[PDB]
């Protein structure tokens, strides 16, 4: 229809008026994320069995 | 994303022939199973063909059986529906639709209203 | 059952041999 | 007219399309290339849930990473300590057709919903002792696919009639409705501030809408066909998403743009739920093949593979802490890994 | 037969205490010959006697008139001739013993090695079937009691030929040991109990296909029971009927009309497994004819034949073959074929539903797959 | 800790114990999923055997059944379709009186679905009626079409009414021909909106579903 035609204009037009970043620069960021937390994350290096609550 | 273009369609005297083509983009051509469908004024959607993957299972429905053929080119990304010996009641708006997943025979909803992988359509009037 | 049948007439053949054997011994 | 009303929209689509191709000036795969593979990762099922009667859609792990609750196609919901591997509390369904389960980060309410269009929350902490239904929420027309607490008192649902709702537990009122979608919303992720939240549909696009207005505020394509999961990034600038093109994608909010896709050629099964670890590195997925794919997120490899289900994996789970994570198939069965 | 033995003895101690007469006895003397005995007699008194009974044991023909008269020992006047001397050992031929050995012996070894095959199979079977979790089902506990009837089946005939045969040569029927009985009641509780689990798996089946949705779940005590206690009652009244009125041996030999009570109810379980076995066809041939006549497969029996050979090992239907022959009607060709043949029949079992099912191969490769 | 974990435990124990007797009543239901256009008689039927999904209990010699109706949901059947993939069987009712032609494609789409198979189909053939007294131009081939030998028709029907219904039948059963296997199987009908020998045939066919697959179970098919 019509009306619906307009409502994806307007959506699209909305959508178009944002502001992006470089992909490096987020590229970037998620690495620092994923390297600042490697030592908090039990699944990556395999827990001990004496504060494993699941053995 | 999913893009689906038909180009063709238009005037024709009853009998006459032409091409009607839809070009693909966004996916994988060769691993989906396409349709072409159609629907009327004052009617509901109408499957009219389907095509394979690879394109050695072709189906019509029976009212157009003998006079359509339907084909695809992988390579081009596109297909073709080619209708020869045109009766009156043909005259609809023609969507190309794909099947919603790859690897499946079965395809579901492709003449639902509302279909997401399906074209804008091409008029077809005699 | 058949097991049965065929324990009985093994039974019975070795009680024969053993009084065969034993006879002969004698005589 | 229609006609310009659609070059309108075209052109504006070739706008955003160029706008996207300008800010990509590198690959996330070339910039993550000089960093140490995660290696072999070999997981173990620890507990092995067993108890439901059918097929398990959805499991939702509690706040405290110990208590989980999963639905059955049986008519139940159970709630399971995974420590001690007993049942806390098995809760029959009106409907036995449930789709979707959530656990209330307070964890004194439980929710439920699927083909009855009904999303039920139940009230874990009543006086008496016992569950049972604390609200029902009516409104949608099409089937409960996923649901969310925000709150005690707030709530998010996708359902198949392509809308996203939110709701007052208290008055029962659909607050705020999100529209936009042309296809059966499948998947819901809440980021982890609970401001924003992204929606995965039958459409092959996932679309990002704002709690506050109820207005989409980005939407996201490539995958080929209809989008099964979805899943934000720890960080919450980026998420995850599954779809029936047995490939995963990861999208990013602020480069509006998709960054890595996994696949692989021997995998032509959807996925049917992902997660990520605490840290983020590595995103597992659940298959159609029956199997669990652990993927390397910042260098897209096959890091490890979970195959002790053996039919459908219909969902997985990552506890808040990370120490394992919990998968439900159509086998009737949960399975912790770690 | 030992007992000829005892009397044996009997006699020689009667004669030497008789022979304590004075009497010069002058031509027949007063002396127990090693086979028979004759009384002291006037010089020219000649008798006529018979064959003594145990040699008519051995004997073809028996009656045959021996001459006594006067002499030390035998000089072919107490006995005339070698022929009443040896009246069982000339009479038989030592080919038909020997053949006999040779048929008690071939027929031991092999129904031995089909037990001991089966037992070896079958371990491992109910292994397989009871460590996976996955094959855990109602059809599986019944095979896996099949399974473990056939092994207790197995165990108790090679005890019974170990206290039977392998030990007690000669003493066996002079006196009945304790053991001996208990091992023969443990062999026919467990043929019976093998049996009663035969007709168990026909019941079972039959009751799957025939009653429309029985929920078999709540009556698989009535199973168990019917394939375990049954056979003990019957053991048990057999061993009473044994104790109260023929404690004979080692229980081992069949005079009286007690062995109706074991013969008696197996046979019919074997008849009831038969007809079951029928039935189940006939449902079986309803779902291969609804196909039509442009669908055939080439034929529709060919799917037919193969199910029914299938499920011949897992009923017992070959007893039917020989379950009415009485048991002095050819017995050989009978135990030949229930023994030599019918011992392999678990081991096929125990391939046919377990090794070759498609369940349990893919729950196999799949552990293989995850362990290499 | 212990009371604590006693306290779980005896919780777990009551627990398994509810869970036992509802597996003992779930086991013992069959499960239909009742398919159809809104004007192909499923409604009527419905009504004949008594808002997101509806309810049917019915019980047939002393077996419970447990029927389910679309309700409230879009056409895009393509996900929630999946949540039947275990029932005992799919009743789909088709309007034999161009939508034969979608009722041909839905039922093709069912039964090549991956997650539908292993699963039967009851086809019943409804409005048996309106065409006997209502086909060329819509299917070509029914110009070359006879009447199969097997063929049984009911006594006083016109041989064109028999010829076109049995038409429409190998129609159906071509597509469940192609692709059987003996995984699943088909069940057709010649059946009526107001006719009480529905129950009947449902129950006869979901006698036969569970005849097959134990005997599947056992390898005897």
């Amino acid at each position: 229809s019509i009306a619906q035609a307009r409502k994806l204009v307007e959506q699209l037009k909305m959508e178009a008026n944002i502001d992006r970043i470089k992909v490096s620069k987020a590229a970037a960021d998620l690495m620092a994320y994923c390297e600042a937390h490697a030592k908090e994350d039990p699944l990556l290096t395999p827990v001990p069995a004496s504060e494993n609550p699941f053995r | 994303q999913v893009q689906l273009q038909e180009s063709g369609g238009g005037l024709v005297q009853p009998g006459g022939s032409l091409r009607l083509s839809c070009a693909a983009s966004g996916f994988t051509f060769s691993n989906y199973k396409m349709n072409w469908v159609r629907q009327a004024p004052g009617k509901g959607l109408e499957w009219v063909s389907d095509i394979s993957q690879s394109g050695a299972s072709i189906s019509y429905t029976g009212s157009v059986k003998g006079r359509f053929t339907i084909s695809r080119d992988n390579a081009k990304n596109t297909l073709y529906l080619q209708m020869n010996s045109l009766k009156p009641e043909d005259t609809a708006v023609y969507y190309c639709a794909r099947c919603p997943a790859p690897f499946t025979r079965d395809c579901f909803d492709v003449t639902s209203t509302t279909y997401a992988y399906r074209g804008q359509g091409t008029q077809v009037t005699v | 059952h058949s097991d049965g049948i065929f324990t009985d007439s093994y039974s019975r053949y070795r009680k024969q041999m053993a009084v065969k054997k034993y006879l002969a011994a004698v005589l | 007219e229609l006609d310009q009303l659609r070059q309108e929209a075209e052109q504006l689509k070739n706008q955003i399309r160029d706008a996207r191709k300008a800010c990509a000036d590198a690959t996330l795969s070339q910039i993550t290339n000089n960093i140490d593979p995660v290696g072999r990762i070999q997981m173990r099922t620890r507990r092995t849930l067993r108890g439901h009667l059918a097929k398990i859609y959805a499991m939702h792990w509690g706040t405290d990473s110990r208590l989980l609750v999963s639905a059955s196609q049986d008519g139940k919901l159970i709630i399971w300590d995974s420590y001690t591997t007993n049942k806390v509390h098995a809760i029959p369904l009106r409907s036995s057709w449930v789709m979707t389960c959530a656990y209330a980060p307070s964890g004194n309410y439980v929710a439920c919903g699927g083909l009855d269009n009904i999303c039920s929350i139940y009230n874990l902490k009543t006086r008496e002792g016992n569950v049972r239904v604390s609200r029902e929420l009516a409104g949608h027309t099409g089937y409960l696919s996923c649901c969310r607490f925000l709150d005690d008192n707030q709530i998010v649902t996708s359902s198949g009639d392509t809308t996203c709702a939110l709701w007052d537990i208290e008055t029962g009122q659909q607050t705020t409705t999100f529209t936009g979608h042309t296809g059966d919303v499948m998947s819901l992720s809440l980021a982890p501030d609970t401001r924003l939240f992204v929606s995965g549909a039958c459409d092959a696009s996932a679309k990002l809408w704002d709690v506050r207005e109820g207005m989409c505020r980005q939407t996201f394509t490539g995958h080929e066909s209809d989008i099964n999961a979805i899943c934000f990034f720890p960080n919450g600038n980026a998420f995850a998403t599954g779809s029936d093109d047995a490939t995963c994608r990861l999208f990013d909010l602020r480069a509006d743009q998709e960054l890595m896709t996994y696949s692989h050629d021997n995998i032509i099964c959807g996925i049917t739920s992902v997660s990520f670890s605490k840290s983020g590195r590595l995103l597992l997925a659940g298959y159609d093949d029956f199997n669990c794919n652990v993927w390397d997120a910042l260098k897209a490899d096959r890091a490890g593979v979970l195959a002790g289900h053996d039919n459908r994996v219909s969902c997985l789970g990552v506890t808040d802490d990370g120490m394992a994570v919990a998968t439900g198939s159509w086998d009737s069965f949960l399975k912790i890994w770690n | 037969e030992c007992d000829y033995v005892q009397m044996i003895e009997v006699q020689h101690k009667q004669c030497l205490e008789e022979a304590q007469l004075e009497n010069e006895t002058i031509g027949c003397s007063k002396m127990w010959d090693n086979l028979t005995c004759w009384p002291a007699t006037p010089r020219g008194q000649v008798v006529v006697l018979a064959c003594p009974l145990i040699f008519k044991l051995f004997s073809s023909i028996q009656g045959r008139n021996v001459s006594r008269s006067c002499t030390d020992e035998g000089w072919t006047h107490l006995e005339p001739g070698p022929y009443p001397i040896a009246c069982g050992l000339d009479d038989k031929a030592a080919s038909l013993d020997e053949q006999q050995t040779m048929f008690y012996g071939s027929v031991k070894t092999g129904y031995t090695i089909g037990y001991g095959l089966s037992l070896a199979t079958l371990l491992v079977a109910t292994a397989i079937l009871s460590l996976f979790r996955k094959l855990h089902c109602t059809r599986n506990y019944i095979h896996m009691h099949l399974f473990i009837s056939f092994i207790l089946r197995a165990a108790a005939v090679f005890i019974k030929d170990l206290a039977l045969f392998d030990s007690g040569e000669s003493d066996q029927c002079s006196e009945g040991s304790v053991g001996c009985k208990a091992a023969m009641v443990f062999f026919q509780y467990c043929v019976m109990a093998n049996f009663f689990w035969l007709l168990v798996e026909g019941l079972y089946l039959y009751t799957l296909l025939a009653v429309s949705f029985f929920s078999e779940r709540k009556y698989f005590w009535g199973y168990i029971l019917i394939g375990w206690g049954v056979p003990s009652t019957f053991t048990m009244v057999w061993t009473i009927a044994r104790i109260h009125f023929e404690d004979y041996g080692c229980w081992d030999t069949i005079n009286s009309s007690l062995w109706w009570i074991i013969k008696g109810p197996i046979l019919t379980s074997i008849l009831v497994n038969f007809i079951l076995f029928i039935c189940i066809i006939r449902i079986l041939l309803q779902k291969l004819r609804p196909p039509d006549i442009r669908k055939s497969d080439s034929s529709p029996y060919s799917r037919l034949a193969r199910s029914t050979l299938l499920l011949i090992p897992l009923f017992g239907v070959h007893y039917i073959m020989f379950a009415f022959f009485p048991d002095n009607f050819k017995p050989e060709v009978k135990m030949v074929f229930e023994l030599v043949v019918g011992s392999f029949q678990g081991f096929v079992v125990a391939i046919l539903y377990c090794f070759l099912n498609g369940e349990v191969q893919a729950e196999l490769r799949r552990k293989w797959r995850r362990w290499h | 800790q212990r009371n604590e974990e006693k306290a779980q435990r005896e919780a777990n124990k009551k627990i398994e114990k509810q869970l036992q007797k509802d597996k003992q009543v779930y086991r013992a239901t069959h499960r239909l999923l009742l398919l159809g256009a809104g004007e192909s008689g499923k409604n009527t039927i419905v009504k004949q055997m008594r808002s997101g999904i509806f309810e049917t209990k019915f019980q047939v010699d002393k077996v419970n059944f447990h029927m389910f109706d679309v309700g409230a949901q879009r056409d895009e059947r393509r996900k929630w379709i999946q949540c039947f993939n275990d029932v005992t069987a799919i009743i789909f009712v088709v309007a034999s009186s161009n939508r034969l032609q979608a009722a041909l494609k839905l039922f093709d789409s069912i039964w090549n679905n991956k997650w539908l198979r292993d699963t039967s189909v009851i086809l019943f053939l409804n409005k048996q009626d309106l065409l006997a007294e209502k086909i060329e131009d819509y299917f070509p081939e029914f110009a070359r079409y006879t009447t199969p030998e097997d063929a049984t028709p009911e006594p006083g029907e016109d041989p064109r009414v028999t010829r076109a219904k049995y038409f429409i039948r190998d129609e159906f059963l071509r597509i469940s021909t192609a692709s059987g296997d003996g995984r699943h199987y088909c069940y057709p009908h010649f059946t009526c909106s107001v006719d009480t020998e529905n129950i009947r045939r449902v129950f006869n066919d979901c006698r036969d579903i569970i005849q097959r697959m134990h005997l599947r179970q056992y390898e005897l098919l």
